[PDB]
């Protein structure tokens, strides 16, 4: 993993999973796996610090980029098979307050929870105050509108 | 000679043929009235060690004693309980989980694996 | 209600619990937690029904018998309630979990189904997704049932 | 009939371009590992558990009719191909199928014929685990198992 | 002594070209082979049923002695190398290349059940109904 | 529909051709209990021993007796299945089974048309049939459920 954070093997590519109770290590580098970016947390706290943010503000006149952000190793790519074995905090807030609230073994954190939505579902505002199939009819109709 | 107790004689399959390296089957000596084990594909024969040749079911070897390797303690998605004292090591922070598997023993009984050294000890409560 | 569920989990882990006749221990545990979360839901719904002022437009549509039912008022005002697929609580789609956000083996009402919030308060992210699972059952059933009755 | 009271362990194998189901043990014979201890080593590298040993045993019992690689090859040839009293060609063609057609991801030549034997054996092991039930039955629609 | 404290240091040589190819002969430990009880051996390529690609045939002592089959490993190494470190009468080390890796396995002196007869047919009839007698009728 | 398979904790097959010196020294007094049981053809009956252990909890629910089970199996299979049983005065319950043969005719005439499979192997088919087919108080085929209800 340390090598992956350092990019001696391609992030977006290699998936690497250990199934402890079976003593197996599966690694995947085939095309076609669905994966998403997540923040790394370490020693019960987030590894990304606000100084990385100040470089991102700096991008308005600097070469610093999302790829540099991946090069800090503060974010990782996680496919669905690997996502099964991570302990994933919902939001920096929850990972912070924690003491005896739930657990302290987290390994990743969500860059923002509303990202679980697909393209058309994001147009619809307060989607969580709606009854769930109501959101599905809007995703069809929004795609149906003109402009 | 009592109703209470246990019986784990340690079943035996392999002690395969030494001459051709194949599986042994029980067989009779009607002349000595003694069990023998013979390879079917050769003349090799050898005396048995136990009078048992086969067993089936056990109503519950609950089989908590094995399978679950101590390494399971490393998994971050498994809960750390503050419930203390690995009965062996003077340290808390047991990892626990229920049962797993499909014969999951309808049991809901927690299985505890200490994660500290000075043991690697498994126990149930 | 939530504290009482934790009491039932503790009774189950302690192995102090015994099965009801004609059923297994999981089915009994599941029957018991389901009885607690529904009873919680109905008590709180009945509370919300009690609080409605008589001027309220919402109470006038249900009481007239124009559209929607008493249960809709509950969900809007008090609590959405349990989510469920094929009848039972949200299955462990992952290895012994529902979402990676939870810890392995968490039968507690939130990690497995039951949403605390009302449609007015908004659903937390996980609550939101489990709700969409329960809403999908309703979408699929409409399409499948439509074909079969047709035949 | 009175075979042994419970056929629920007679493990067979489909293979590509084979007109008839064959028991896994023939394939192992065809890989050349005549030694029953060796086949048992490929199937389950923990012969310490009596229950696994009993689970395979009736599949071993079936194996006795064929006890050499060539004839076992003549079995797979005739069970798989069009009729051909040539015997030896039936063996060579079948030899090439085992080389080329079966688990091709594990290899495509003689020089990696051993590697295939472990992997086929791993499937029987992976199957026996489920058959003991100490192993979950694998979902039909888990996204980790999609491309 | 070595049981308490010891240090040794020997130069390592590599000859520019060996006068012979160096190969590996591996056995299963389960066969517990002891060369102490070998007195003669023959080693020849099985070739008649169809050379340097062909499997090995190992024939120990006389015809009645044990016979083994030697199978060639696909390659010595795929990204490395294997070398033999040997002690020389001068007190140095000498290192030799591996040219081939061969797997050697046991074979029965006389077993042979054969399926060519009608064993396959008996299988059609197989209700697990016999076992010893078929071995006798042979 | 309760099958013997539901009640059974475990089964074991032993080679014990000498009851008077049984392979389980602890089992030895029950053999003392049975010596008047056809002592002449113990030289004729088979030497293979089947031993079964039963769950006390299943046995309590079905409120059975060991003599009911023994009478059920003997009746079901026939005279060939020679049964004896342990004392009721224990929390555990075990049953010891041997097979009798056809006695007089087994003198090896032509070749004894059985094709000479081992008698034990015949015993596993006995145990198979014994688990699945035996229907103590299992008066029918209603799977295995039965749920009692009080209606007000
Ligand atoms: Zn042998
Ligand atoms: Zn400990």
């Amino acid at each position: 993993r340390k090598l992956r954070r350092q990019m001696d093997i391609i992030v977006s590519e290699v998936s690497m999973i250990r199934d402890i109770r079976e003593r197996e290590i599966r690694i995947y580098t085939d095309a076609g796996r669905i994966c998403r970016p997540l923040l790394i947390v370490e020693k019960q706290k987030l590894l990304l610090k606000k100084r990385h943010i100040d470089q991102l503000k700096e991008r308005e006149y600097n070469n610093y980029s999302w790829q540099d952000l991946v090069a800090s190793g503060v974010v990782e790519y996680i496919d669905t098979l690997e996502e099964e074995t991570v302990m994933l905090a919902m939001t920096p807030d929850d990972l912070q307050e924690k003491e005896v609230a739930y657990c302290s073994t987290y390994t990743h954190c969500e860059i923002h929870p509303s990202m679980i939505l697909g393209v058309c579902a994001s147009i619809i505002p307060f989607p969580d105050h709606n009854q769930s199939p109501r959101n599905t009819y809007q995703s069809a109709m929004g795609k149906q509108a003109m402009g | 000679m009592e109703p209470d107790g246990t019986y784990e004689p340690g079943f035996v399959g392999i002690r395969f043929c030494q001459e051709c390296n194949n599986m042994l089957y029980p067989k009779e000596d009607k002349e000595n009235r003694i069990l023998l084990y013979a390879c079917r594909n050769c003349d090799y024969q050898q005396e048995a060690d136990n009078s048992c040749i086969y067993v089936n079911k056990i109503t519950h070897e609950v089989d908590e004693l094995t399978q679950i390797i101590a390494d399971v303690s490393q998994d971050p998605t498994l809960p750390r309980t503050e419930d203390h004292p690995c009965q062996k090591c003077g340290h808390k922070e047991a990892v626990f989980f229920q049962s797993h598997s499909a014969r999951a023993e309808d049991a809901m009984r927690l299985y505890y694996v200490c994660t500290a050294p000075h043991c690697g000890h498994r126990w149930t409560e | 209600a939530k504290q009482d569920v934790i009491e039932v989990i503790e009774k189950a882990h302690n192995n102090e619990l015994e099965p009801t006749p004609g059923n297994t221990l999981r089915q009994t545990f599941e029957n018991q937690v389901n009885r607690i979360l529904n009873d919680a839901r109905d008590k709180t719904g009945s509370s919300a029904q009690k609080s409605l002022s008589e001027y309220n437009n919402f109470k006038s549509m249900v009481v007239s018998g124009a559209k929607g039912s008493k249960i809709n008022i509950s969900q809007v005002i008090a609590v959405v309630g349990q989510q469920n697929v094929e009848g039972k609580r949200i299955p462990f789609g992952f290895k012994h979990r529902t979402l990676p956000h939870f810890i392995k083996d968490d039968y507690g009402p939130e990690s497995r189904g039951f949403v605390e919030n009302s449609y007015l308060a908004g659903l937390t992210p996980t609550e939101f997704f489990f709700h969409a699972m329960g809403g999908r059952e309703g979408l699929i059933d409409t399409a499948v049932k439509t074909a079969e009755t047709g035949y | 009939g009175a075979k042994k009271s419970a056929i629920g362990q007679r493990i067979v194998a489909t293979l590509p371009y084979i007109k008839q189901e064959v028991p896994i043990i023939i394939v192992f014979r065809a890989l050349g590992f005549v030694s029953d201890r060796d086949i048992l080593e490929h199937i389950i590298y923990d012969f310490e558990d009596p229950e696994m040993m009993e689970m395979v045993k009736p599949s071993l019992d079936e194996a006795f009719v064929i006890q050499e690689q060539n004839v076992a090859l003549n079995f797979i040839g005739s069970r798989g191909a069009k009729p051909g009293v040539t015997k030896e060609k039936r063996i060579k063609y079948a030899k090439e199928v085992l080389q080329k057609e079966m688990l091709p991801h594990v290899g495509v030549s003689d020089f990696c014929e051993t590697k295939k034997a472990y992997f086929l054996g791993y499937m029987v092991h992976r199957l026996l685990l489920a058959a003991l039930g100490r192993r979950e039955l694998d979902d039909r629609d888990h996204y980790g198992n999609k491309r | 002594g070595p049981s308490s404290q010891n240090v040794t240091e020997y130069v390592v040589r590599v000859p520019k070209n060996t006068t012979k190819k160096y190969n590996i002969m591996a056995f299963n430990a389960a066969d517990k082979v002891n060369f102490a009880t070998w007195n003669q051996a023959r080693l020849e390529r099985d070739l008649s049923n169809k050379p340097e690609d062909q499997p090995w045939l190992l024939r120990v002592n006389g015809k009645s002695g044990r016979k083994f089959k030697g199978i060639k490993k696909g390659g010595v190494t795929e990204n490395t190398s294997y070398y033999i470190f040997t002690q020389c009468p001068d007190g140095a080390f000498e290192a030799f290349p591996v040219h081939n890796w061969y797997n050697f396995t046991p074979l029965a002196r006389h077993r042979t059940l054969t399926a060519e007869e009608a064993e396959e047919e008996w299988e059609r009839r197989n209700k697990v109904l016999n076992h010893f007698s078929i071995m006798q009728q042979r | 529909h309760t099958t013997l398979r539901k009640v059974t904790a475990n089964t074991a097959i032993y080679y014990d051709p000498n009851p008077q010196s049984t392979v389980v020294a602890e089992d030895q007094e029950w053999v003392n209990v049975y010596y008047e049981m056809p002592d002449f053809d113990v030289a004729r009956i088979s030497p293979w021993l089947l031993r079964v252990e039963l769950d006390r909890k299943h046995m309590t629910d079905r409120k059975l007796t060991m003599e009911q089970i023994a009478e059920k199996i003997n009746a079901g299979f026939g005279d060939d299945l020679n049964c004896i049983f342990n004392d009721d005065n224990a929390e555990k319950l075990v049953l010891r089974i041997r097979i009798m043969n056809s006695d007089e005719n087994k003198m090896q005439e032509e070749e004894e048309v059985v094709d000479k499979m081992d008698d034990d192997v015949f015993l596993r088919c006995i145990e198979s049939n014994m688990l699945t087919d035996m229907t103590l108080q299992g008066i029918e085929q209603i799977s295995k459920v039965y749920m009692h209800l009080p209606q007000t």
